[PDB]
């Protein structure tokens, strides 16, 4: 049921306006976002809204 | 990665 899950690749939307590749390290249901690590090393938390799998649909 | 370097998907 929950459509994001800490190891999951995903797609995050940056302050940019684009879309940057990586792993989700910690969901919170509270503030309804991710702590996003990216691909210099770097975390960050990105609201659900701002977040889709990197997976094929399927 | 260490002194890896961001880029835009796609």
């Amino acid at each position: 049921r929950p459509r994001l899950w800490e190891g999951q690749d995903v797609l995050a939307r940056w302050t940019d306006g684009l879309l940057y590749l990586g792993t989700i390290k910690k969901v919170d249901s509270a503030r309804e976002v991710c702590l996003v690590q990216f691909e210099d090393d770097s975390q960050f938390l990105v609201l659900w809204k701002d977040i889709s799998p990197a997976a094929l649909p399927g | 990665s260490t002194g890896g370097v961001k880029k835009p998907h796609r």
